[PDB]
């Protein structure tokens, strides 16, 4: 049982959220006998690689001496940008790929995140006036710019919202909230709209608070209680979701041009917006329709 | 009335 590889060290650089990396090596049975080679946990962990991480194929049979070609690709999703926004964790790693009744082979994960507007929280991103990598803010210039565009061109856009935009478009209007405050976002409706959702939805704190999140559902039926609720977000917060809303209920008026009613709303937004850490989903929608209407 | 709001939240931006 042996294997020789192509090489043993990669490097992701300029790792970004939700850019796609690939570094790809080949591994070739030079044994004499057939081999089985997986990935495997260092040791006590659960699995064998950091979540922005993955190798595909992460196992498989060699007879000698044929070759596979492994792909370790990276990919760093809203379940990790928050953490290398923040440098709590960095691109390195290292991948054991494990010989059964065999060697281990070491090969060594670098390389550099850029930190995103996206998956910051709201708090920090209304205290910043600057791009990221370029009184507080009432909201994040970065959603203000998002909603702006949309106000300015998107009110009569068929299908806004339920059309899903370029992927190729979503990162540069990242990059371009990443690192400018622009004249105007690139890109279409459709992406523009799409890159809203996925800002929500990539908060690493969502619009509604976790904590007021069970009072929401609770308060859902009472008008009243449910502006209350809300009166207990930080500032921040607060002025986002009734910003939204007052935006929402903007794009209502134009329905019969943008197909945006308040069914599609309640389902669509209601997740983002009110998170948490069934018939509950219901009291949710109530909640939120309660703010539209 | 969102256009005064949004004009509002764009100071500083």
């Amino acid at each position: 049982p042996s294997l020789e590889l192509s090489r043993r060290e990669f490097v992701f650089e300029n790792v970004k959220f939700r850019q796609l990396q690939k570094e790809k090596f080949q591994i070739s049975n030079n044994g004499q006998v057939p081999c089985h080679f997986s990935f495997i946990p260092k040791l006590n962990d659960s699995q064998y690689c950091k979540p922005w991480l993955r190798a595909e194929p992460f196992e498989g049979y060699l007879e000698p001496n044929e070759t596979v070609d492994i792909s370790l690709d990276v990919y760093v999703s809203k379940d990790s940008v928050t953490i290398l926004n923040s440098g709590e964790d960095k691109i390195e790693d290292i991948l054991v790929l494990h010989l059964d009744r065999g060697k281990d082979y070491f090969l060594t994960i670098s390389g550099n995140y850029l930190p995103s507007c996206f998956g910051t929280s709201l708090e920090a991103l209304c205290r910043m006036k600057r791009p990221i990598r370029e009184r507080p803010l009432q909201v994040p210039k970065e959603i203000w710019l998002l909603v702006d565009h949309l106000f300015k061109y998107a009110c009569h856009q068929e299908d806004l919202f339920q059309t899903p935009g370029m992927q190729e478009e979503l990162q540069q209007i990242i990059d371009c909230l990443d690192t400018s405050i622009p004249e105007t976002i690139p890109g279409s409706n459709h992406s523009v709209a799409e890159a809203l959702l996925i800002f929500l939805e990539a908060l690493p704190e969502p619009v509604i608070c976790y904590e007021l999140y069970q009072r929401c559902l609770d308060s859902a039926y009472d008008p009243r209680i449910c502006r209350q609720v809300i009166s207990q977000l930080p500032r921040c917060h607060r002025n986002v979701f009734r910003y939204l809303m007052a935006f929402l209920r903007e794009l209502l008026k134009f329905s019969e041009y943008n197909s945006v009613n308040a069914n599609m709303i309640a389902t669509l937004f209601t997740s983002l917006l009110l998170r948490p850490p069934p018939s509950d989903r219901q009291r949710a929608i109530q909640f939120l329709l309660g703010f539209l209407l | 009335p969102f256009a005064r709001l949004h004009e509002c939240y764009g100071q500083e931006i």
